[PDB]
């Protein structure tokens, strides 16, 4: 157990080039303190929320198979205070892809809602024929199918957006002209595993209205189209990256944990901590001790001394 | 008792006998009692109203079937005409329900045919809704006098102990307009009698001997009126108790048993006065009830049957008296009879045809 | 639930109420009609008269 | 056959259309007739006063030279 | 025995009733006796005053006479 | 559980009762005459002395 | 060494604390002098602006006896 | 790596920092000083000056 001193600039970069040469175990001088008495709490915080985001990325980045392959860079772990402004720039990135998804499945629904629309231009509407062959018999049951009901099957049908697959479609809907029996048509239907919300016209006008639908649907769908472009093409990018960061992050909060298991004083910016290291290395520590405060601006001699014990 | 309201769709004039005469084909083989169901021809406008009318009518024959039973069983309480083991409903039409029901006619009376449905309905709901609370309050008002003239009987019910004694003191029992006498009341269980006879007369300082006697007797104690100094009273009943006797808190007054007397005797006379009144209005209530409720089984009828069949409005609709353990048989007949009008339109309710149960 | 034969006769029984709704509507409206040709035919003439009547006393009093 | 029925909802719409329409044209006409001979005998009215009226002014030059 | 009980009572209470009765009597006989006699004092009161005014009215008269 | 002789003991034990407090009820009624008879004569005397004295007093205004 | 590396250290602490809070000491007294300067500086320009005033008195008293 | 001649040297190297930190710290606080010295005798000198001249003036006014 020997006792290394040396100005708190300093000691930032000599922990962190003796965690690259990792032939250093560090004590805590003060057991008694917690995470906030050591004031490391701020550093710590943070590389926790960049790691929690960077893991929620990162499974964005694994669900599409990025090659993530982790080779290089990371290995050097700079750790400048202008980190803390690139761990802002990771959250952008991340909270942007984050809307572009909810925007897609907003998105994804309208395609759907229209495709159902395109589809039909009561109504000829998106059922499975799962309860059909008792919806017509609950209309007969609420008046004697005083209306006929209108019949259709889609061929190749599309995915039900509650269903999240593509189902067989199939749609057999009464109109009605009389209210009170309208009105009960409606609550069967909503109750039903039906497809009803089609607004209706019958003069030419609606059929260019579909057609306007129509327009509209490869509108959403070539936008739709761009943002998945956008979103993979970012992720993967953000991948390459993310493999160095991840290393990066975890070095820093490492850095910071273990200057929290140290006692700081308290009339000047320099540390005193007690740390083991094997004997015949301590030259090798002293060496990379001296490059670490060269690092540094200050240049503190950072003397490592022998305690007796 | 219950009978089975059936309509057909009428298309052939062979369902008239179908539903009745038919030996080959009716009711258990011409085996249930069938009669003619006699029907207003009304006004219908569009399909909607009449899904209302559906609608409205149901909850108005739940509404009556519910008051009509009520009132029913009210008059099961009071014990005139109706009872639960005997008896078992009121006339109706001035008849009995049986008779009603087989002869059961519109009363045009009260639902003029020129009248459209939705007026027909608003009539009626009136008139039973009127008749719900007419009765309501008069039996509210009657229960209320049968349980104060019980709480009086109860009053003046149970032994010497507890008993009233209005019926028991008489003023010959007290020693009454004495300055320093008073006479008490303490009641003796009768195994004591003669130990009360023979303590009473020492049980405190100052009380006149030899003068207890007996007011009444019970099964348990005798009642025994003794008159003592004033003072001693405390002594008297304290001792008394020691000795296990028990000492009413009763003093001779004649205005509070001339009162109760007189109360009670005029409870009784009211209790006759309203049951007079009382069974002329309930069963002209459950009269009108009962015809108004086969009324509105008969709207349900025609919207039901109009609702299916469309129009003109010619169905065959007939009454049943089902016979024990020939519903299956009668249901797989019609089911055969009637299915292929709507194969699956109509378990608990549905039918090929328009169906209706009469609970009584 | 239904054959050809049963559909068309669903349709037939539709129409019917549809020609039983209308001829209950017309009935309505021309009775309707009736009663706003009293009520007007009546407000029209009595307040023409009215200013008639008026101005007949106006000529009276020029009169006296 | 279902075209036949929708076509056959089509013609009772039409036919529906065609009564009230016509129920319509005949309120109108009612009413305008209504609103002719009120008229007329509103032009009654008219003419049988001012006759009363000329009548009397007459009577009442009548009076003057003899009053 | 209930009744000669009852008797000897009710002739003890009717006894008791006179005695005060009777001292009641007393009491308002000898109360005007007291009025009486205040009244006596009064008077007597009353026949010394007036005695004594009428004596100085008589001098003092005759004082006013030889001034 | 008492004789002819014991029931005879307690009448006669409660007319004593009874006479006892006649007697004493008739000595405090008496008694209070006296006080009363005193008082009232007392009130009475001086109310009229009082008035006479006041005469007396209206006397020498009179011969003044 | 550490023990001493740590007294060594207390007492450069002890003797730069001293060094600072006498630093503010003395900005405290210097404060005060610059005030107490100041307030001389400002008598000087007063007797000099007395001065000029009095001059222009003078001036003035000759060019009124002149006019 | 370090003799006892060398871990000394360090440390007077670094008692050499603090002595320095001392100087630069305590120069900065005379400079404050003086920069407070010299604001606040401005903002006196201007403040009376002012006043003075104030006065000046009102009297070669009131003289004319």
């Amino acid at each position: 157990l020997a006792q290394l001193f040396l100005q708190s600039e300093a000691a930032y970069c000599c922990v962190s080039e003796l965690e690259e040469l990792g032939k250093v175990q560090f004590r805590d001088l003060n057991p008694d303190v917690n995470v906030f008495q050591r004031k490391f709490v701020n550093e710590v915080r943070r590389c926790e929320e960049m790691d929690r985001k960077l893991r929620f990325v990162e499974k964005e980045i694994r669900k599409a198979n990025i090659p993530i392959m982790d080779t290089g860079e990371n290995p050097e772990v700079p750790f400048p205070r202008d980190m803390i402004d690139l761990e802002a720039n990771f959250e952008k990135i991340e909270n942007e892809l984050k809307e572009i998804n909810t925007n897609q499945e907003a998105l994804k629904r309208n395609f759907l809602e229209l495709t159902e629309l395109k589809f039909i231009l009561f109504v000829a509407g998106v059922i499975n024929r799962e309860r059909i062959p008792t919806f017509e018999r609950m209309l007969w049951r609420v008046c004697r199918g005083n209306v006929f009901l209108r019949q259709a099957e889609i061929e190749n049908p599309l995915e039900d957006p509650v269903t999240g697959d593509y189902v067989h479609k199939s749609v057999f809907i009464i109109f009605f002209q009389g209210d009170q029996l309208k009105n009960r048509v409606k609550k069967i239907c909503e109750g039903f595993r039906a497809s009803l919300y089609p607004c209706p016209e019958t003069p030419q006008e609606r059929k260019e209205m579909a057609s306007g639908v129509n327009t509209r649907i490869d509108d959403l769908q070539m936008v739709l189209n761009q943002t998945e472009d956008h979103r993979q093409r970012v992720l993967q990018a953000a991948a390459k990256n993310i493999r160095v960061w991840f290393i990066k992050v975890r070095k820093m909060k490492a850095i910071y944990h273990t200057l929290n298991l140290c006692n700081i004083d308290v009339t000047q910016k320099c540390l005193i901590a007690e740390v083991w290291c094997p004997v015949t290395d301590l030259d090798s520590i002293q060496f990379a001790l001296r490059r670490g405060t060269e690092h540094s601006g200050s240049t503190v001699p950072s003397i490592l001394n022998r305690m007796q014990t | 008792t219950e009978f089975w309201l059936i309509s057909a769709p009428g298309e052939k004039t062979c369902q008239q006998t179908w539903e009745k005469l038919h030996a080959a084909t009716t009711k258990n083989n011409n085996l249930a009692v069938s009669s003619k169901f006699n029907i207003p021809d009304l006004k219908v406008g569009t399909l909607d109203v009449l899904v209302g009318l559906s609608d409205e009518l149901a909850k108005l024959d739940a509404f009556v079937e519910g008051v009509v039973k009520k009132v029913a069983q009210y008059m099961a309480d009071v014990l005139e005409d109706s009872k639960d083991k005997v008896q078992e409903n009121l006339l109706a039409s001035g008849v009995d329900l049986v008779t009603y029901i087989t002869r059961f006619q519109w009363d045009m009376a009260k639902y003029p045919i020129k009248q459209s449905l939705k007026n027909i309905s608003e009539i009626i709901a009136k008139g039973v809704t009127q008749i719900d609370n007419d009765l309501k309050s008069r039996a509210s008002a009657y229960n209320n006098l049968k349980g104060n003239l019980q709480n009086l009987e109860r009053k003046n019910a149970g032994s010497l102990l507890t008993r009233s004694l209005a019926e028991i003191v008489k003023k010959d029992d007290f020693v009454l307009d004495s300055e320093y006498l008073v006479t008490l009341l303490v009641v003796v269980p009768k195994l004591n009698h003669n130990d009360w006879i023979k303590q009473y007369e020492t049980l405190a300082e100052m009380v006149v001997p030899r003068s207890s006697n007996v007011l009444s007797e019970d099964q348990d104690s005798y009642l025994c009126n003794v008159t003592l100094f004033k003072k001693a009273v405390d002594d008297f009943r304290h001792k008394a108790r020691e000795n296990k006797f028990i000492v009413r808190d009763f003093q001779y007054n004649e205005e509070e048993m001339r009162a109760d007397k007189e109360e009670m005797n005029r409870l009784s006379t009211d209790k006759k006065k309203q049951f007079g009144p009382l069974v002329r209005w309930l069963k002209v209530n459950f009269s009108e009830a009962f015809i108004a409720w086969i009324h509105i089984k008969a709207l349900r009828v025609f919207v039901e049957s109009v609702l299916r069949y469309g129009l003109p409005v010619n169905f065959q609709a007939m009454l049943l008296q089902p016979n024990k353990k020939s519903v299956k048989k009668l249901r797989e007949v019609l089911h055969e009879l009637y299915k292929h009008l709507d194969s699956s339109a109509a378990q608990q309710e549905y039918y090929p045809y328009v169906y209706y149960k009469i609970d009584c | 639930a239904l054959s050809d034969a049963d559909v068309q006769k669903q349709i037939k029984h539709m129409m019917a109420f549809i020609e039983q709704e209308a001829n209950e509507k017309a009935e309505e409206i021309d009775a309707k009609a009736e009663e706003e040709f009293n009520i007007e035919k009546g407000r029209l003439v009595q307040t023409q008269r009215l200013k008639i009547m008026e101005y007949y006393e106006k000529k009276e009093k020029q009169i006296e | 056959s279902q075209s036949q029925g929708i076509q056959q909802l089509l013609q009772a719409e039409k036919r529906a259309a065609e009564k009230v329409a016509d129920a319509r044209k005949r309120k109108a006409r009612r009413l305008k007739q209504a609103k002719e001979e009120a008229q007329m005998e509103v032009e009654q009215y008219r003419r049988e006063r001012e006759q009363e009226f000329q009548s009397k002014q007459q009577a009442a030059m009548g009076s003057q030279g003899n009053l």
